[PDB]
């Protein structure tokens, strides 16, 4: 059914993170924290019901676009309780100029602004799971070979919401707030590129590998 | 230059 | 009833575009149709149900945010019969390259990016006049003061939707092509911001005041 | 600088 897909979605989900815990997830230091947090993205996108029957470079195509929303919605998630501050783990809340001095620029405010939106809905377990699922499967991507598979992955995890959205306008309420999610994830991208390109900041393998391969 | 640290994960 | 407003929905869109015509509007020159194409978005928001019942300054907020994304969506539902080309007006037709020689940079392919994705779904007159009334109320921004009245405009439009995708799961459909607009127009955006900068191609009032409006 | 422009459509 449906449902075997969300409880799928709800196991398949990266456990609570904590930047200092004490049996979950180890133990970073500070940024190290985000490095951990792409791989977590990584390996989840694997699990994803549709997505490992595709080719290999269209799990890459699919990855290299959204791989940020989903981290960002992921981090959105987390600071749901929270007001006016940003939940890095459970343990690391961040306000606006708590941003800053870690060098996120002007990303506390935007990263506000996608935590109200999804705020003023109070954002379900089961409806997050099902939503960044969905942000996975909206790519959109030049670099996709079969155009079909992912249309129909996208169909699907659609049709596996509005299945859901019934134990009723609270599919496209959720949907909504998607183009926040992509512009935000931008920002937060294009932030970074700044960096890159200061040269000062040091950065680690995957995240400038993500990075280089989204300009060319 | 290839997505070396990204194939890895998504073939380990 | 909700047909009532499509069907003013229907009634206030902007007349078909033409570059050369010959009694729609007037007659331009090369870029002079993007400046006109501001002022009837303009017009358009006013036109708007819900909309002139905001503060002028949530209109302004509102408008600064979203209008490329009306405009571009716009540009979209245009060039919806053609395939691998851009429908500017009727008249004007441009292709990737034919879009590199008038300075739009890379724009070409991410706007036949968007054109695609709409393509595969058929779009029809009243969804697509339905969904531009839902971007405008969709804005995102930090600076609306009535964040219900907007809110209430945006349950509104989707509500409008969905009790048309009846004469069923069309309604998010249509949704998750809007991020791919959002962020096509901020592509769009960004690059007239490198124009800008650069300060050689020459800028109309509008359009620099719409830009200048953003960064800060 | 206020929105001029702008200013002008949203209130003619
Ligand atoms: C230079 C570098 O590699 C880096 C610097 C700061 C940083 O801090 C963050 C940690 C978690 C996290 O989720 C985020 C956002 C995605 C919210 C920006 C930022 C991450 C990476
Ligand atoms: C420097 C300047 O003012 C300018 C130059 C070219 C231009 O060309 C366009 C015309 C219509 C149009 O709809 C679009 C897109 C929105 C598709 C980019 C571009 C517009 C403005």
């Amino acid at each position: 059914f449906v449902n075997a897909l969300v409880s799928h979605l709800l196991v398949v989900e990266p456990e609570k993170l904590y930047a200092m815990p004490d049996h979950l997830p180890a133990v970073a230091t500070l940024c190290d924290l985000f490095d951990r947090e792409i791989v977590v993205t990584i390996s989840w996108a694997k699990s994803i019901p549709g997505f490992s029957s595709l080719s290999l470079s269209d799990q890459m195509s699919v990855l290299q676009s959204v791989w940020m929303e989903v981290l960002v919605l992921g981090v959105a998630q987390r600071s749901l309780p929270l007001q006016d501050e940003l939940a890095f783990a459970e343990d690391l809340v961040l306000d606006e100029e708590g941003a800053r001095a870690a060098g996120l620029g002007e990303l506390g405010a935007a990263l506000l602004q996608l935590v109200r939106r999804l705020q003023a809905l109070r954002l379900e377990r089961e409806e997050y799971v099902l939503l960044k699922a969905l942000a996975l499967a909206n790519s959109d991507s030049v670099h996709i070979e079969d155009a079909e598979a992912v249309e129909q992955l996208r169909e699907a995890l659609h049709e596996a919401l509005l299945e859901y959205e019934a134990g009723r306008r609270r599919a496209g309420r959720l949907l909504l707030t998607l183009p926040l999610l992509r512009q935000t994830a931008g920002k937060v991208l294009a932030h970074f590129y700044g960096v890159k390109l200061e040269g000062k900041v040091p950065m680690h393998k995957l995240f400038l590998e993500m990075l280089e391969a989204m300009m060319d | 230059r290839p997505a070396s640290e990204l194939l890895k994960y998504l073939t380990t």
